[PDB]
RNA sequence: ACCUCGAUGUCGACUCAUCUCAUCCUCGAGCUGAAGCAGGUUCGAAGGGUUCGGCUGUUCGCCGAUUAAAGAGAUACGUGAGUUGGGUUCAAACCGUCGUGAGACAGGUUGGUCCCUAUCUAUUGUGCCCGUAGGAAGAUUGAAGAGUGUUGCUUCUAGUACGAGAGGACCGAAGCGAGGACACCUCUUAUGCUCCAGUUGUAGCGCCAGCUGCACCGCUGGGUAGUAACGUGUCUAUUAGAUAAACGCUGAAAGCAUCUAAGUGUGAAACUAUCUCAAAGAUUAAUCUUCCCAUUUCGCAAGAAAGUAAGAGCCGUCAAAGACGAUGACGUUGAUAGGUUACAGGUGUAAGCAUAGUGAUAUGUUGAGCUGAGUAAUACUAAUUGCUCGAGGACU
RNA sequence: AGCGAAAUUCCUAGUCGGGUAAAUUCCGUCCCGCUUGAAUGGUGUAACCAUCUCUUGACUGUCUCGGCUAUAGACUCGGUG
RNA sequence: CAAGGAACUCUGCAAAUUAACCCCGUAAGUUAGCGAGAAGGGGUGCUUAUGUAAAAGUAAGCCGCAGUGAAGAACGAGGGG
């Protein structure tokens, strides 16, 4: 068998986590698959904890993950994350995001999951 | 009843570690005195040469020394914390990596490492 | 014979340099003091064995039947129970450590559960040869090997029982014999055993007296580093 | 390879004997009462005591 | 680990520039030859003013290997080329001098003449 | 010419081997035109082993170098629903030869499509149900079994026994190996696609600097955990019993003799155990320990209505496990996973700034910064306050 | 005439030399060429060939000898079938 | 993919080496056209200055294991039918 689909390559995986992490930071909720939510949580938490000092080095580090969304660009998402979201989690010892399980999709039966920011 | 495996591993390694263990980077020339044992006595045989690598964490700390005799280059892997082995750093040199593999490819005037390091 | 046995948990593997100028790889085993939970006699049972208790745990993590047995026998609650054959000469309810059992450098054999590897093929399991890769080839490259014994009514016409094919590999008890004990650490309750021990780090391990060399003890002593400070 | 003999209607059911289904575990929501499958958010988006999503 | 039909250099004065292994002497299906091992070889590149001629089948012992071997203390000896010296039935070297360094593994398996005729042992 | 022409794929090679003994090596013994060493022949013995190459499609065969040995056969001259198609044997073309010819040749040469998703049985693994006569959780014995079993060199004994000499031991002991097997990743290596660093082109972040996407992971040098050998640990012993060939002691039938008939021995890598693994579905269903059942009424008792516990399962977090089941740890009375903190290992002095240089760039802050899985703490997040199954053991 | 163990030689793995540790293949030569041979042409020939055949340098997983990683399958779940 | 490098196989099948530009050098044979990109080698990055219409080049300096740093670019020699 040949001419197969490109597949869930490593580059595709990094882009998927990047896309989801930008959206959950913009809006605050993501409705994805459970196995995909369980992978974006690591990157989401890591980004938030490194963005607690708000120095220019941390902006360059965060910019390797954020992507343009509908509600914010790549430069106001920077301001939204570093001025609104991250300052809230100033003394929480990790665990800023929660993943909970919804029902199965009607057309796939895959287990859905909501990823949210725990206030 | 929590078991920190590394602490116990560190303790067994500490049973036979050495006190001084002088330091050297990748590109350094050292003099290693092997205390070879014959039927009787010891003949201190020197293996002065250039370091190529330093890997390991404890009793398993090893380093690579390269020498050239009669135009033939020979590389020899020593263990740092091994008895009857003495290491004496001679020249400290500048390299931009930890494993300088190209030294086993470059030879002659191009196999000389500039002094100084930080 | 006079078989002595102890249980411990493998924590990792290291090396030590020894006198006579040898570098000996060793395995490190954390050995809790084992408690003799039962003794079974030749006259009363038709065989002789000693059952000990080890790997102590709190009472709330143990099931009701087992904790009832432990409180009836007046023992420390432990979740692990196993016996060794032909182990005699120990009173019930006595703490046993390898220092009283084995010598400094005697030969012992060790049994442990091998590291699980799952469903492996014939080549990785039975050390079979791989078919040719070039010069023209076919769909089966990693072939197990023809299982034909005889075609026709006058011959077997069946694959013989116990054939060597793919299947489960790993997670199986295996014993390595004639391993020399290197050192004892009373304070840390830590036994040093030469060679490599099967099983993942943290699994259970049984150390027994070697049946090939029961009383043989080969001397071994470590090296003292004379390295003077600068 | 193909069956040289047809499989009857009895061997077929014997093989299907292991195709039976299992009833997924269900529980009761603690604020509205409808049955929901265990360890998952109900239809109102109210899991435990935390309002997760807006009501259906 | 020098193997069957491997071209390697000769570190002596005998007129042989390239030598090929024929059999790894010592047992049946002896896969490799490590330091100190004896092999049967054939001279393939020789010189006019040499004691050996091209095409002769002879017996040699290996002294150097690119792969190298590990000693008991843990030291790993590693050269950059496979080398052998031509020996006689009695185990005495055929050449009058030995070029380059030689290993110590020869000393256990006799070969006292090669070491004494070597430049420096390693 | 009995089966098969409504199809039984035919040489050789590769992989996997199994069986027989008419035994090539190893093991034991008798005889020798057997001094010793090395042989010859016969008997017993199938446990293991029985090499790599050159030429040929080759089997065969000759030759080369080793080995203790390079055994003889059978299994559809084993093995194409396992591989190959070099050979034979399609269509093409030529040579020699035959034929007036189209054409032909176990004469030669070049080229030339090898399909199938496994239903039953057989086998390697892993499960559900039920039984084992109350239920459940643990620990066992072992009926019937499976796996391994190869051997060389050096030293000593001892230049002793023997032998004019030359040469050169049996028995026994030690050391070092080859092949095979099991396990492991300290050491040496290979790999290590969300790790580090260097770096090219192009498109973006409005520009510099600094990053991102793509170009085999873009390329290159290293590399954590894991997986493996080319790596390093172990095994490939020993002993007992009954014996084959063989040798016996004591002894008659047959006053002698005689290994045998009674009695009593010796005796091999073969056999039965000792070694490793699995094993009570061993229905012939075994043994031991612990825990939980021991209600109110009606009538009908291995009866009813309700009513009583150990435990197990569903679900969730998982990995010492793993195709899926299962195995194992945990589920708030918790460190199971993620996150955080600290550290290890790895990479190799980060960005920014300052100095120097005309610039590329170097120097100092700086063993700095970064880091997938690794270590250990920390309930911050996810393992909810849930549901179901489950017991009084007939009588002799 | 030329050529000749040949895309031709049965005997034949013909003799000898070279190439290799070792050469039923290859190169040169020898000639009882069973049955070569001159326009169904004979003998040579520079260049050329997805032609055949043999030796060789570098090169490499073709192999000693197998091992690791990533995708798409296979495998599990839902739908068609 | 370490060491070996055709030991594999009917056969180096397949895979691997070389690969662009510039500068040196290039044999036997021949129908004198070729052989021939023969074979065999070297340099390539960035900065400054000099060079030009632009270059190419030249000189000095700097960095890296590696400078058509990634993509696309001929493996070769000898004998025979
Ligand atoms: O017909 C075939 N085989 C026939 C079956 O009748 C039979 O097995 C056969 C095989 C080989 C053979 N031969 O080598 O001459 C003759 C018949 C195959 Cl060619 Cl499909
Ligand atoms: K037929
Ligand atoms: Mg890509
Ligand atoms: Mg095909
Ligand atoms: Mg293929
Ligand atoms: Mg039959
Ligand atoms: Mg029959
Ligand atoms: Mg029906
Ligand atoms: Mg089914
Ligand atoms: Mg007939
Ligand atoms: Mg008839
Ligand atoms: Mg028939
Ligand atoms: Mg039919
Ligand atoms: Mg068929
Ligand atoms: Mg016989
Ligand atoms: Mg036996
Ligand atoms: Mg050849
Ligand atoms: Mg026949
Ligand atoms: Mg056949
Ligand atoms: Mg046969
Ligand atoms: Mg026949
Ligand atoms: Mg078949
Ligand atoms: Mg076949
Ligand atoms: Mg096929
Ligand atoms: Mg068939
Ligand atoms: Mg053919
Ligand atoms: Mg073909
Ligand atoms: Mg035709
Ligand atoms: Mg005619
Ligand atoms: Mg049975
Ligand atoms: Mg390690
Ligand atoms: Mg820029
Ligand atoms: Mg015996
Ligand atoms: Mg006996
Ligand atoms: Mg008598
Ligand atoms: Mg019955
Ligand atoms: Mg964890
Ligand atoms: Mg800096
Ligand atoms: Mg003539
Ligand atoms: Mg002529
Ligand atoms: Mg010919
Ligand atoms: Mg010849
Ligand atoms: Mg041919
Ligand atoms: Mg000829
Ligand atoms: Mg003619
Ligand atoms: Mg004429
Ligand atoms: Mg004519
Ligand atoms: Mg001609
Ligand atoms: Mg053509
Ligand atoms: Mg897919
Ligand atoms: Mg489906
Ligand atoms: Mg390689
Ligand atoms: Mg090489
Ligand atoms: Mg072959
Ligand atoms: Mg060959
Ligand atoms: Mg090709
Ligand atoms: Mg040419
Ligand atoms: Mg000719
Ligand atoms: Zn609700």
């Amino acid at each position: 068998s040949y001419i197969n689909k490109p597949g869930k390559t490593s580059a595709w995986r990094v882009m998927t986590v990047r896309q989801q992490v930008s959206a959950v930071l913009a809006y605050g909720k993501i409705e994805t698959t459970l196995k995909k939510a369980k992978n974006t949580q690591k990157r989401l938490d890591k980004l938030i904890t490194l963005a607690k000092v708000d120095n220019f080095n941390n902006r360059r580090q965060v910019k390797k993950w954020l992507l343009n969304t509908n509600l914010f660009d790549v430069d106001q998402l920077m301001d939204h994350l570093f001025s609104k979201v991250a300052p809230k989690y100033e003394k929480t010892p990790g665990g800023y995001s929660r993943v909970l399980k919804l029902g199965p999709r009607r057309g796939d039966a895959t287990e859905m999951a909501i990823l949210q920011l725990t206030d | 009843k929590k078991i920190n495996k590394q602490a116990l591993i560190d303790l067994v390694e500490q049973k036979q570690l050495k006190a001084y263990v002088p330091e050297f980077s990748a590109g350094d020339e050292v003099n290693v005195a092997i205390k070879l044992k014959e039927k009787e006595k010891v003949r201190i045989q020197n293996f002065t040469g250039t370091v190529l690598r330093r890997r390991g964490k404890g009793i398993s700390e090893t380093f690579i020394v390269r020498k050239t005799t009669d135009g033939i280059p020979i590389e020899k892997n020593f263990q740092i914390h091994n008895p009857n082995i003495s290491i004496e750093l001679k020249r400290r040199g500048k390299v931009r990596r930890a494993y300088i593999s190209y030294m086993r490819e470059r030879s002659g005037k191009a196999a000389k490492i500039k002094e100084r390091k930080q | 014979m006079e078989i002595r046995g102890i249980f411990g948990v493998k924590v990792g593997m290291s090396q030590v340099f020894t006198t006579n100028n040898e570098r000996l790889p060793i395995t490190v085993i954390y050995c809790e003091p084992n408690q003799v939970a039962g003794v079974k006699t030749e006259a009363k049972d038709k065989y002789s064995a000693t059952l000990l208790s080890f790997d102590t745990v709190e009472n709330k993590k143990l099931n009701k039947p087992q904790q009832g047995f432990f409180e009836k026998n007046n023992l420390k609650p432990t979740k692990h129970l196993q016996e060794i054959r032909n182990m005699t000469g120990f009173e019930m309810g006595q703490q046993i450590t390898p220092q009283n059992l084995f010598q400094v450098g005697e030969y012992v054999d060790v049994s442990a559960i091998s590291k699980g590897r799952g469903f492996t093929g014939a080549i990785k399991r039975w050390n079979f040869k791989i078919g040719p890769l070039g010069h023209g080839a076919g769909y089966p490259h990693r072939f197990q090997g023809s299982v034909q014994a005889g075609r026709g009514g006058a011959s077997a016409q069946r694959v013989f029982k116990g054939k060597k094919m793919s299947g489960h590999y790993g997670h199986e008890k295996v014993t390595v014999q004639n391993l020399r004990i290197v050192g004892f650490d009373e304070a840390n309750m830590l036994v040093l055993v030469s060679g490599a021990i099967a099983g993942p780090e943290g699994g259970v391990v049984l150390i027994r007296t070697a049946k090939k060399k029961p009383g043989v003890v080969k001397p071994i002593e470590l090296a003292v580093q004379t390295e003077k400070a600068p | 390879a193909v069956q040289q003999r047809r499989s009857s209607k009895h061997r077929r059911d014997k093989r299907r004997s292991h195709d039976a289904l299992t009833a997924q575990a269900l529980s009761v929501c603690q604020k509205c009462g409808k049955k929901k499958l265990f360890h998952r958010v109900c239809s109102c988006g109210m899991y435990g005591d935390l309002r997760v999503k807006k009501a259906y | 680990m020098v193997s069957f039909m491997t071209r390697l250099n000769v570190a002596d004065n005998t007129g042989a520039k390239q030598v090929g292994i024929i059999k790894v002497l010592g047992s049946t299906r002896k896969r490799y030859a490590f330091l100190g091992d004896v092999v049967v070889v054939s001279v393939k590149d020789a010189i006019p003013s040499g004691m050996v001629k091209k095409g002769q089948v002879l017996r040699a012992v290996i002294v150097r290997t690119k792969k190298g071997q590990q000693r008991k203390d843990g030291t790993h000896l590693k050269f950059d080329d496979n080398a052998c010296v031509l020996i006689k039935e009695d185990k005495s070297p055929r050449g009058t001098r030995i070029f380059g360094p030689v290993a110590r593994e020869l000393r256990e398996r006799g070969y006292n003449k090669i070491l004494s005729l070597a430049v420096e042992v390693v």
